[PDB]
């Protein structure tokens, strides 16, 4: 966290920086999508 | 007053604005070669 890292959550490659999220996911959504639907906040699959 | 016009936008995912957004798109705004202080000189 914090830090630029080339990530795959879930299959969802990626390279940005990753930071705790306040935003709260209801059991069906696992990501977060910005107007521009890219994806703003994954839920880690490992860790909730 | 009657016209309204990257550590600041990293902190500012609790918040949501246009501007931080525009800015992660690629889009950014230029500052004038003059600021209201001089252009009021
Ligand atoms: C996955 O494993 C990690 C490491 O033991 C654990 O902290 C985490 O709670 C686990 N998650 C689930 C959904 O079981």
């Amino acid at each position: 966290k914090n830090k630029c890292v080339n990530f795959n959550f879930n299959g969802l490659k990626g390279t940005g920086v990753l930071t705790e999220s306040n935003k709260k996911f209801l059991p069906f959504q696992q990501f977060g999508r910005d107007i521009a639907d890219t994806t703003d906040a994954v839920r880690d699959p490992q860790t909730l | 007053n009657k016209v309204t016009l990257y550590g600041d936008c990293l902190g500012d995912i609790a918040a949501r604005d246009l501007i931080c957004a525009q800015k992660f798109k690629g889009l950014t705004v230029l500052p004038p070669l003059l600021t209201d202080e001089m252009i009021a000189q």
